[PDB]
């Protein structure tokens, strides 16, 4: 009896406000495709259509809010396909894959465009590196951000 | 308030997206 809080609303609500560089709000094939594209990639048009339906429940080309959660929340059975975090973990990783560095990420978390840099990221490295051993592992990411 | 999460949230949004292709055989 606790989930009149605002942690949640205000977790997805953060993901967009980074995702949608522009103001809409929602996960479409040009906020897709250019984001994506951002990262190294150049999919066909019909391609991405085909990327729309099979993920847009109502049918408004678009995304929105209650369309997210649902897409989130929905889960159809379970199939035990770890290969979704798994791949974020791989992007993460540029180089070597196993470990997170300062130099690594900080190329791949500039891509974007807020406000972080080297000594910013080095805090949250060293505050998720928990043992120190100097960089971060698999352990103490599937344990940081483990499914409570 | 600051954690890797809305960062590997975010780019789960996008990669989700692109797994949603196929990812099968027969
Ligand atoms: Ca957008
Ligand atoms: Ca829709
Ligand atoms: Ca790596
Ligand atoms: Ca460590």
């Amino acid at each position: 009896a606790d989930q009149l809080t605002e942690e949640q609303i205000a977790e997805f609500k953060e993901a967009f406000s980074l995702f949608d560089k522009d103001g809409d709000g929602t996960i479409t094939t040009k906020e897709l495709g250019t984001v994506m594209r951002s990262l190294g990639q150049n999919p066909t048009e019909a391609e991405l259509q085909d990327m729309i339906n099979e993920v847009d429940a109502d049918g408004n080309g678009t995304i929105d809010f209650p369309e997210f959660l649902t897409m989130m929340a929905r889960k159809m059975k379970d199939t035990d396909s770890e290969e979704e975090i798994r791949e974020a973990f791989r992007v993460f990783d540029k180089d070597g894959n196993g470990f997170i560095s300062a130099a690594e990420l900080r190329h791949v978390m500039t891509n974007l465009g807020e406000k972080l840099t080297d000594e910013e990221v080095d805090e949250m490295i060293r505050e998720a590196d928990i043992d120190g051993d100097g960089q971060v592992n698999y352990e103490e990411f599937v344990t940081m951000m483990t499914s409570k | 308030k600051r954690r890797w999460k809305k960062n590997f949230i975010a780019v789960s949004a996008a990669n989700r997206f692109k797994k949603i292709s196929s990812s099968g055989a027969l």
